[PDB]
Parts: structure tokens; C-alpha cells; sequence
């Protein structure tokens, strides 16, 4: 249980962001 | 006082100095004389401890040999870095603007793998710039200077916080090395850790510590004491090395399939590989000291190996736990404690020596990165060490650091102490470190260690109080680049002689005595408590049993500049701060007096500040000439000494120098030969003492204006000389080349009667403002005239010409002789830019004398612009007929907090009467104390006040009471200390009597010529139509917004769209309000501006159709 925190919440953004970039 | 032939200047000090100021410029010498290796450093650190040295550019080339491929097949070594003499002397690099450096060789040797040879070969790096005898460096002619940089040190910094949600305590720790990787132990508002190492999320400190090759049961065994832990190794849900080396490893990249090499070959290569992470020789260190580690040890590395990390592991949940010390298995036990980021023990200073480093590892790691690749793609058993070796990439990063890099500054130097003090400053901005803008107000507040390294008083004013600072007086820089301080160590109460330069992390343990304290005769505290400084910073009090340690003398805390105000103890910290920084701006005068009353600083900071030609060796004067000196040895060969002459200065001053000596005078080594810019007799003399008063008169001088008498003007008493350089360049155009002729476009003929026949003007012409100086001419191309100018040449008989008379004319406002001609020619090998081919420059000279509108100022920070000058005859006179020189405001003292300023006109006045005790029977109370032989001085007598211990207030009172009539016996100030003046202008006396006394005052620069400035009508930039202006161009002023803000609450329209439309922008506009200005019409009524048939079509270029109902 040493997830930190953020984790999952930040790198969804980081992924859809990419995924956007690639999409252009 | 320990210097040959310096004056004798009274004191009024009662201790003793047990240590004399250092080498004040060892800070830059000494410091640098790493780098190069000179045997002088050799001994240095190695007769203090210091079992082996290595040189500075050494240390770099043992960390790159030896020089290795990925094949394995050959080897590429460095060795054995010397220099060579210098090829110009300084002066000659200063004139014909070569800079002044030496040749560097190293030793390079490769050697094959296959067979081996042994091709030893000494490959030339290149030109190496060297440091001049006063420290600064010479580049392209320009004297240039390197600035010390404060810096955190490489190490393990913990801390603790607290969270507003349930408000407990969390103590995070860092470890910042050199140029490798961050991983932090945090721990979280709950558990259990935060070793999210290089910044990636997180991770629990099992996985890493397990994952270094460590069994579940050792890490309870080690950190179970230290509960904290269980319930991380609990909840790490991950059992065995790489069950959790590969998720390690994919938090690191992520996204990539775990194998042998991202388990091991990646932690191997961020930590304990020493080519990507390696913290510097002091990191190394401040670890072993921070944790009970290796510390006794020769140990020399850069691995981060893995006992270490354990190590702080632990310390961090010991410290989250609540102790006080921590120790390690055959570690030295260590207190544990959060660090502080500001306190200077954690902050080291990057010197001079090791900024040339970095910049040759960094050139290095160009040229390293080019014969490995220029290593496998050769003819292999064809190469020799000279082949491989492309030096260029060094001497380019070389010169692109002492050009155009933020820390290497052009000397400011319009007087010696101005260039002494421009030296010894640390900035913590620039390159490598903190910015301006993005560093809160934490670093600049002056913290408790502070005391003896980095004074408190001198700062700049502007946006950079505390960020720039500068050294002490009797610090002195570490090995690694920690600030040192000298104390005396105190055994039993008896204070002895053993100093002892201790840092600021082994100062807090102890316990420090203070300067002034009353011992007698043999080191014992005379009373029974003394006060200290605790470890914390705290001011407590103490028995005299605890003190071990003393400091030398007061004035300690003090830098240079500010170790010479009198009465110091006296001013508020803004009106010292403000006088210690008027210091480095005054200006170099033409007789150079010295000051009256002053402080011990004068004579010992003239001699170092290298503007004083010091006798070298012990001989004898054999001929003096306004131009050069030789001294006959005691030993045959003699020695003659150049001193340099009306040399201009960076910022336009005067660098002139004259001997002191006659044709038969004996000299010793170390003693004064010729004097400086602002020296006296071989000590600083930055003014003019003044007679003054404190009276307000008549309204001239209101609201800190000054009111000064003509003798200051007739007599030459405050004149400067300023030097001022013009320079022009002809290039070749693409119509021809530009020519530098006598010849020139339509003109008079009596625009040339001062130009030799050859174009530049004749030495000694006094040229004055719009006069010409270069005859200059460059092709005008080709045209057609209109009728009515072709109609016009006709008449006059002058056919027109293709040249354009662009010639080099004197700016406005400027005048003086002609000094100096100088002209390079690239016809003639003088070397110059690109597409040049002559290049002049000529000096130009003038003997300012003193005028309304100039700066003054005194040492105690008051100031003051020059509002009147009264005729010597209208001016209040004392009762003898001397008028007083300058006339200073009372408002200005009380509420300022800067009574100094009134100390010194007392005393300066018994200084320059003179005065006699009349003890003849018995000392008096008053003056039974501070010297002997101080009781009577002879009329206009030196004194000195050292900054926290001089005269007394209850010593002055006893020093007034005595002031020999000046020719007549008539004393003229009572004891009070006024006397009784005259109106120079109505006749009678004032009611009341005034204050008078002589003041030391010096002439800033700040003149009115430089600020004095006006514009009618100027050239406009070419792409934005705005006025702008350069060198000899008006320029025009800036009527910003607030402004306009006004004019409308005014609510004055056309004054405001004026300002807005005919003054900035409108072409259009300006014309045609320039023609009707001249034919005397009436100015056209303002319209709409054409910069609004522009944003139509910029937003009608967007298709927007914007129109105008």
C-alpha cells in the first residue's frame, strides 16, 4: 500500500493529452 | 604602523590586534593559484595538512585519462599540464588590445591494445589567460574581473514540515550531488515513505533497500527499532530482489518490458557508476561529516555507495521518531537535527578557480567526445597522438566564458577602492544558481552565521539587497569553498594567542566570547560572566569558565568599504549601508588630500588595491622623473619603475600616478614610491576636507541641497579630470569602401583648419561641441535630381559628387583637447573585425570643475546635489574673516539617525586646531584612559577612530576644551563646540551661535554633463516609428502611462493625443506640424492618426469586415 498518490489521476491526463497530440 | 615609510596617524583604540588584516586580495590570488599549480600553492596547502596536492586543471585530465573506446582496443592518456612565460607583458596587451594569456602544454600518450606502442606527444592546447599581480584579468585590452558565486554545497539536506489537514509532523530528506540524480525519503501525512527516487511518484524504501540486495529479515533486524518501517515492508506487497527491481524499473521508465539489464545495469548506472552520477570532492565529504561516516580518512571517490544510502534511511525514520543522536556500526555518533539551507555552513562559494574548471571539464567534454569518434573510423597504426587531439572546442568554450558570461565583469574602477571592493563580492544570482525574480525573500535576509564571513552593512540598494554581498576583512576561503574566520582560543579563562580559523559548522558547537572584553594583562576575564554566542544564534550570557573561544578585534562583521566610517556605532544600518556604497562611486580629484580623521583601513587598503607602485626590494632611489623611477639595489642590478600616466579608466576617470620620492632617499621593501588616483602619501584620500556649518540659509540649501563658496572653484579644490574615447571604423560597402580622407562633400573651409592632412585631427586642438574629429566619406551610389537641383549646380559651377559626408562629429555637449590618436589598419597586420579596413579612435580630455547640480556626499551615507554658490565674500565668516566653505541643513540630522556625521565635525575640527591636556598637575577623569602621548597634537594632526572602538563621547566634551588659538590667542569654538558667525550679506552676526567643524566630503559621479539631455527632433526607428537615439543621438523621452493616466484626470484631450499622435507614430504628422512650426502657421488640429488605418487592415487580413458608422 505504498502507492504514493496522484498516480493514476496524473497519468490519465498525461495519456489523454498524448493521445490528443497524436491524434493532430 | 608595520609599513616602512607610511604616516604617522594617531589612534584612538584601546586593544590590541593580535592578527593583521590578511592579503584583503587573496581571495582572488591565492584562490586562483589552483588552477595553473604554481608551486607557491604547492607549499601552501601542503605545509597545512593537505597530505597530497593536485593541481586544478590536474584534477580535471585525471578524471578524463584515460581516454577509452567501446572496442577496448586502444587508449588515450593526459598528463603533466604546464605553461609557459606570457608573450606580452600587461601593458603592451593593453594597448594594442591583444589579450594577455601564456601557452598551455600537456603531455598526451596513446597506446594500442593489440601490440601498444608508447607514442608519447606534448600537444599545444592553446592560450590560457593569466591573472595580473592586482587579480584581474585582461581580455581584448578590456580589464575584466571574476566574481565568486554563492552556491548550496553538494549533499544530504532533511527538513520537516507540518500539514493544516491533521497538523502532525513529516520530515522529508534530500541528497543534491553534482550533476546526477534526487531521490527523496519523504514521509507522508501518513505512512510510510517517500523514496520516489529521481522525482517519479514514489516508492517504498523496502523495494530500493531489498532491490540493493537485502533480505526481508536484515531490514527489520537494522530498522525495526525504528518501528515505522514494519508497516512499509507490511504493505510493500512485493517479496524478493527482482520481484520488485523490475517494478522499480518500470516506475522508472515506464512502458517497457523488465529484463536482466533495466534490473541491475540501471542501478549500477545512476548511483555507483562514477561517469553520470558523481558528487563533487566536497559533497564526498559533507556527507561523511553529516552521517559518522569514513570521516577519518584520506577518502577520496564519488560513488554513492550503497552503505551510505542506508545509512540517511535510517537517520530519516530516527529523526520522525523524536532523538537527538544517531550513530551507524563503526561510524563516529552524530546529533541528528533538520539542516538549514541558508545557514553558511551549507552554502559554499565557487571561486574564481573553480568556475575556469568547470568551464575546461565542460570544453573537455567536446573535445573528449571527438577522437573516440574520430577513433574507429581511422587508419588504426596511422594515427598519432596529435591526430586525435582537436584542441579548438577548449579554447572557444574558454573565450565564450570570459565573454559574454554574467560573471565576468568589466572592473569597475573610477577610484582604487571601487576596484578593490569590486573583488571579494559574491553574488548569489547568476549562472548555476538562483535568479532575481524567482527566489523569495529568505535568502536575502542576513542570517546569525553571517557574523565574521559576509558583512551585514554593504549592499547594493536596488532590486538586490542581499543577493549581492561581499567578504569580510579577516575571512578566508576553505579548500572546498566554505568561509573561514579567525578566533583565540580561551583554556580556563586565559585568554592566548593560538589562533584557530574556524568554519561556520564547527562555530555553532562552540561557544564564543566576545572582542571588547575586560582582560588584564594575561588572558583572564576580569569579571566573573562574559557574554557569548550559544550554537542557535542567540545573544546569552555566560560564566567565564564555558568561553573557549575569542574573537580577534571588533569590527570583524565589517567588509572593507565599510571598515572606514568614522564612528560607525553612531549611524542608523540604511544610513551606513548608503555611505558604504557612495564609497565606490566618488571620483579621482587632481591634488588628492587626505582625510583628516579617519580609520586604521586608509593605509593598508591603498597599498593592496594595486594602484600604488610599492618599492619591491630594499634600495636605494638613484633618479626620479614624472614618467619613470629607478631604484639601485643593494645587490648590482637596479630596477625601474613605469608609472602610467592620463591613462583613461573604464569609466572615464583619471588614472594618473606621480612619484613621492627625491634623488637620494633610502626606500625599503614594501614602502610607498608613487602615489594613486586617490591616494595621499600612500593612503586612500577619496575628498576634500571643508569647513562647514549646520545652519539652514536663507533657503539655498532645503531638502538636503548643498551650498558650497567660490574658493572651491578658484582654488582648484574640487576639479576632475574625465577622459572620454570616440571611436569610428571604415568598412567596405557594396558600392566600394568607405575612406577616411580630408577631402569631403560640400562644406566651408573653416571646418578644416584643425584636421591634419590626412583626416584625423592634431593633438592639442580644442575641439568643442558639433566640431568634426574623423574625415570620413562613404559612396552614395547613384540618383536622379529634380530640375530645381540640377538648375542649381549649374549656377554654382559644382558638378555632384557619389559620396555621402558621413563623418565622425563630436556628440553634443562635449568639449576639451584632443589627448590620444589611435589607428588600426588592416592594410598594416592590425588585426580587426570582419569587412574593416581602418578603425580610429581619439581621446578626449576636460578638467570639470565643480558646479551646481553635481552630487556631494560625506562618509555617513547624507547626500545632496550642489543648489548655490555664494560668492567667497557673502558667506558666514568666522570671527577671524574665513568664510565657511559649505553650509549643511539641520533638518536633515535629527530624523535620519546619522549623529556620526556630527562626531566627526567636532573632532575634525580639535584635528585641525590642535590641542594640549592640560593635565600638567594630573591626568583629568575624562582622558586618563585612551592613549598616552595623545594628550597634545600639533595643529592640522592626523587621528584615527577604529570603527567599534575610537573616541568616546565623554573623550570629545574632553578633546573641546582645548583648541590652541589659531594666531592670536582667541579661542573660536567654545566648548559647546559652535562658534560665532557673521552674516557675510546683511553684516551683522546671527543671534545665536552655530555649529562649525571640517567635514571630509567627496564629489561623486554623478555630474550634470552626464544626465543633462534634450532632443527637438531626432532620427526614429525604422520599423516602429518611434523616436530613437545611440551614442550622439538625443534619443527622446519616455511619456509613460501613469502619465497619461494624469493627463486625463486632468482632462486635458489634445495635450494627451498630441503626446499620443504627432510626438511618437504619425509620419504624416510630425511633418507636416515641423513645416507649419517653421513657417508660422497654425499647428493643424489633430485628426485621426494613420495608425488606425492599419488595424483595419490587420483585422480585415482575418476576414473581419469592420466598419465605421
Amino acid at each position: 500500500f505504498v502507492w504514493d498518490e496522484d498516480e493514476s489521476e496524473a497519468l490519465r491526463q498525461a495519456r489523454k493529452d498524448a493521445e490528443l497530440t497524436a491524434s493532430a | 604602523n608595520s609599513v616602512p615609510g607610511a604616516p604617522n596617524r594617531v589612534s584612538f583604540a584601546k586593544l590590541r590586534e593580535p592578527l593583521e588584516v590578511p592579503g584583503l586580495l587573496d581571495v582572488q590570488t591565492d584562490s586562483f593559484e589552483w588552477l595553473i599549480g604554481s608551486p607557491r600553492w604547492r607549499e601552501s596547502a601542503a605545509e597545512r595538512g593537505d597530505v597530497n596536492p593536485v593541481g586544478g586543471l590536474e584534477e580535471v585530465l585525471y578524471e578524463l585519462s584515460p581516454i577509452e573506446d567501446f572496442s577496448g582496443s586502444m587508449s588515450l592518456s593526459f598528463s603533466d599540464p604546464r605553461f609557459d612565460d606570457v608573450k606580452a607583458p600587461v601593458d603592451e596587451c593593453k594597448d594594442k588590445d591583444m589579450t594577455y594569456a601564456a601557452p598551455l602544454f600537456v603531455t598526451a600518450e596513446f597506446i594500442n591494445n593489440n601490440t601498444g606502442e608508447i607514442k608519447s606527444q606534448t600537444v599545444f592546447m592553446g592560450d590560457f589567460p593569466m591573472m595580473t599581480e592586482k587579480g584581474t584579468f585582461i581580455i581584448n585590452g578590456t580589464e575584466r574581473v571574476v566574481v565568486s558565486q554563492l552556491v548550496r554545497s553538494p549533499g544530504v539536506y532533511f527538513d520537516e514540515t507540518i500539514d493544516k489537514s491533521t497538523d502532525k509532523t513529516l520530515h522529508s530528506v534530500k541528497v543534491i550531488p553534482s550533476r546526477g540524480a534526487w531521490l527523496e525519503f519523504d514521509v507522508d501525512k501518513r505512512d510510510t515513505v517517500g523514496v520516489r527516487i529521481d522525482r517519479k511518484r514514489r516508492q517504498p524504501v523496502t523495494v530500493l533497500l531489498k532491490a540493493l540486495g537485502w533480505t526481508s529479515e536484515q531490514i527489520v533486524e537494522r530498522f525495526g527499532f525504528s518501528e515505522i518501517m514494519r508497516s512499509t515492508l507490511e504493505k510493500d506487497n512485493t517479496v524478493g530482489t527482482d520481484e520488485a527491481l523490475l517494478d522499480i524499473y518500470r516506475k522508472l521508465r515506464p512502458g517497457e518490458p523488465p529484463t536482466k539489464e533495466s534490473a541491475q545495469t540501471l542501478l549500477e548506472n545512476l548511483f555507483f557508476k562514477e561517469k553520470r552520477y558523481d558528487l563533487a570532492r566536497v559533497g564526498r565529504y559533507k556527507v561523511n561529516k553529516k552521517l559518522g561516516l569514513h570521516v577519518g580518512e584520506p577518502i577520496t571517490s564519488s560513488t554513492l555507495t550503497e552503505e551510505d544510502v542506508v545509512a540517511t534511511i535510517e537517520y530519516l525514520v530516527r529523526l520522525h521518531e523524536g532523538q537527538t543522536t544517531m550513530t551507524v556500526p563503526g561510524g563516529v555518533e552524530v546529533p541528528v537535527e533538520t539542516d538549514d539551507i541558508d545557514h553558511f555552513g551549507n552554502r559554499r562559494l565557487r571561486t574564481v578557480g573553480e568556475l575556469i574548471q568547470n568551464q575546461i571539464r565542460v570544453g573537455m567534454s567536446r573535445m573528449e567526445r571527438v577522437v573516440r569518434e574520430r577513433m574507429t573510423t581511422q587508419d588504426v597504426e596511422a594515427i598519432t597522438p596529435q591526430t586525435l587531439i582537436n584542441i579548438r572546442p577548449v579554447v572557444a568554450a574558454i573565450k565564450e566564458f570570459f565573454g559574454t558570461s554574467q560573471l565576468s565583469q568589466f572592473m569597475d574602477q573610477n577610484n582604487p577602492l571601487s576596484g578593490l571592493t569590486h573583488k571579494r563580492r559574491l553574488s548569489a544570482l547568476g549562472p548555476g544558481g538562483l535568479s532575481r525574480e524567482r527566489a523569495g525573500l529568505e535568502v536575502r535576509d542576513v542570517h546569525p552565521s553571517h557574523y565574521g564571513r559576509m558583512c551585514p552593512i554593504e549592499t547594493p540598494e536596488g532590486p538586490n539587497i542581499g543577493l549581492i554581498g561581499s567578504l569580510s576583512v579577516y575571512a578566508r576561503v576553505n579548500p572546498f569553498g566554505f568561509i573561514e574566520t579567525p578566533y583565540r582560543k580561551v583554556v580556563d579563562g586565559v585568554v592566548s594567542d593560538e589562533i584557530v580559523y574556524l568554519t561556520a559548522d564547527e562555530e555553532d558547537r562552540h561557544v564564543v566570547a566576545q572582542a571588547n572584553s575586560p582582560i588584564d594583562a594575561d588572558g583572564r576575564f576580569v569579571e566573573p560572566r562574559v557574554l557569548v554566542r550559544r550554537k542557535a544564534g542567540e545573544v546569552e550570557y555566560v560564566p567565564s569558565s564555558e568561553v573557549d573561544y575569542m574573537d580577534v578585534s571588533p569590527r570583524q562583521m565589517v567588509s572593507v568599504a565599510t571598515a572606514m566610517i568614522p564612528f560607525l556605532e553612531h549611524d542608523d544600518a540604511n544610513r551606513a549601508l548608503m555611505g558604504a556604497n557612495m564609497q565606490r562611486q566618488a571620483v579621482p580629484l587632481v591634488r588628492s588630500e587626505a582625510p583628516l580623521v579617519g580609520t586604521g583601513m586608509e593605509l593598508r587598503a591603498a597599498i593592496d588595491a594595486g594602484d600604488v607602485v610599492v618599492a619591491e626590494e630594499s634600495g636605494v632611489i638613484e633618479e626620479v622623473s614624472a614618467d619613470y623611477i629607478t631604484v639601485m639595489h643593494d645587490n648590482g642590478t637596479r630596477r625601474t619603475y613605469r608609472m602610467r600616466k592620463f591613462a583613461r579608466s573604464n569609466h572615464g576617470t583619471c588614472a594618473n600616478q606621480c612619484p613621492i620620492v627625491d634623488a637620494g632617499d633610502r626606500v625599503e621593501a614594501g614602502q610607498v614610491i608613487a602615489d594613486g588616483p586617490c591616494t595621499d602619501d600612500g593612503e586612500m584620500a577619496l575628498g576634500k576636507n571643508l569647513l562647514v556649518a549646520i545652519m539652514p540659509w536663507e533657503g539655498h540649501n532645503y531638502e538636503d541641497a548643498i551650498i558650497l563658496s567660490n574658493r572651491l572653484v578658484e582654488e582648484d579644490v574640487l576639479t576632475s579630470i574625465h577622459i572620454e574615447e570616440h571611436e569610428i571604423d571604415a568598412r567596405d560597402t557594396k558600392l566600394g569602401a568607405e575612406e577616411i580622407t580630408r577631402d569631403i562633400p560640400n562644406i566651408s573651409d573653416e571646418v578644416l583648419a584643425d584636421l591634419d592632412e590626412r583626416g584625423i585631427v592634431r593633438i592639442g586642438a580644442e575641439v568643442r561641441d558639433g566640431d568634426i574629429l574623423v574625415g570620413k566619406v562613404t559612396p552614395k551610389g547613384e540618383t536622379e535630381l529634380t530640375p530645381e537641383e540640377r538648375l542649381l549646380r549649374a549656377i554654382f559651377g559644382e558638378k555632384a559628387r557619389e559620396v555621402r559626408d558621413t563623418s565622425l562629429k563630436v556628440p553634443h555637449g562635449e568639449s576639451g583637447k584632443v589627448i590620444g590618436i589611435r589607428v588600426f589598419s588592416r592594410e598594416d597586420e592590425d588585426e580587426l573585425p570582419a569587412g574593416v579596413n581602418e578603425l580610429v579612435r581619439v581621446y578626449v580630455a576636460q578638467k570639470r570643475k565643480i558646479s551646481d547640480g553635481d552630487k556631494l556626499a560625506g562618509r555617513h551615507g547624507n547626500k545632496g546635489v550642489i543648489g548655490k554658490i555664494l560668492p567667497v565674500e557673502d558667506m558666514p565668516f568666522l570671527a577671524d574673516g574665513t568664510p565657511v566653505d559649505i553650509i549643511l541643513n539641520t533638518h536633515g540630522v535629527p530624523r535620519r539617525m546619522n549623529i556620526g556625521q556630527i562626531l566627526e565635525t567636532h573632532l575634525g575640527w580639535c584635528a585641525h586646531s590642535g590641542w594640549k591636556v592640560d593635565a600638567a598637575k594630573g591626568v583629568p577623569d575624562w582622558a586618563a584612559r585612551l592613549p598616552d602621548e595623545l594628550l597634545e597634537a600639533q595643529p592640522n594632526a592626523i587621528v584615527s577612530t577604529p570603527v567599534f572602538d575610537g573616541a568616546q563621547e565623554a573623550e570629545l566634551q574632553g578633546l573641546l576644551s582645548c583648541t590652541l588659538p589659531n594666531r592670536d590667542g582667541d579661542v573660536l569654538v567654545d566648548a559647546d563646540g559652535k562658534a560665532m558667525l557673521f552674516d557675510g550679506r546683511s553684516g551683522e552676526p546671527f543671534p545665536y551661535p552655530v555649529t562649525v567643524g571640517y567635514m571630509y566630503i567627496m564629489k561623486l559621479h554623478h555630474l550634470v554633463d552626464d544626465k543633462i539631455h534634450a532632443r527637438s527632433t531626432g532620427p526614429y526607428s525604422m520599423i516602429t516609428q518611434q523616436p530613437l537615439g545611440g551614442k550622439a543621438q538625443f534619443g527622446g523621452q519616455r511619456f509613460g502611462e501613469m502619465e497619461c493616466w494624469a493627463m486625463q484626470a486632468y482632462g486635458a484631450a489634445y495635450t494627451l493625443q498630441e503626446l499620443l499622435t504627432i510626438k511618437s507614430d504619425d509620419t504624416v504628422g510630425r511633418v507636416k506640424v515641423y513645416e507649419a512650426i517653421v513657417k508660422g502657421e497654425n499647428i493643424p488640429e489633430p485628426g485621426i492618426p494613420e495608425s488606425f488605418k492599419v488595424l483595419l487592415k490587420e483585422l480585415q487580413s482575418l476576414c473581419l469586415n469592420v466598419e465605421v458608422l
